[PDB]
């Protein structure tokens, strides 16, 4: 089976970056980040585009990572309460504080909804 | 291939 490998690969990818990531919860191919500008009131199209993976840690801390194709800068960030993540149109808008927040387009919007759903059911305790 | 980032929603929240 394609999906054992392909996991198996992409966990040691991910691990050698952040060896504290445990395991791959979910994982959505063509995702492209913007974030939000406070005092403009303006979305800024950010230089990450790529896989993106949802991550548990060694402390079952929910994150993600996004692998980015374009440059080797990549994006790890956790969510540190459901309430933080939003599916706001076509969008997962992910605001950890007020003025930080971030906006995550999935090309699928099937993986959007259930990788949505999948951040909930992973914080649920 | 993204859209552009004049798309993206600012909600009543943000």
């Amino acid at each position: 089976d394609e999906n054992i490998l392909r996991n198996a690969v992409n966990l040691q990818v991910l691990k050698f970056h952040y060896p504290e990531i445990e395991s791959i919860i979910d994982i959505a191919s063509h995702v492209a980040v913007y974030q939000f500008d406070v005092g403009s009131q303006k979305w800024l199209k950010t230089s990450i585009e790529g896989t993106f993976f949802l991550v548990k840690d060694q402390r079952a801390r929910v994150g993600y990572v996004i692998l980015n194709r374009n440059s080797p800068e990549n994006l790890y960030l956790f969510i540190n309460h459901p309430s933080n993540v939003h599916l706001v149109d076509r969008y997962l808008i992910h605001r950890t504080e007020n003025q930080h927040v971030v906006g995550l387009w999935m090309f699928d919007p099937n993986d959007m909804s259930r990788i949505f759903n999948i951040v909930k059911e992973s914080l649920l305790r | 291939h993204s859209p552009a980032a004049s798309n993206l929603p600012i909600p009543t929240f943000l």
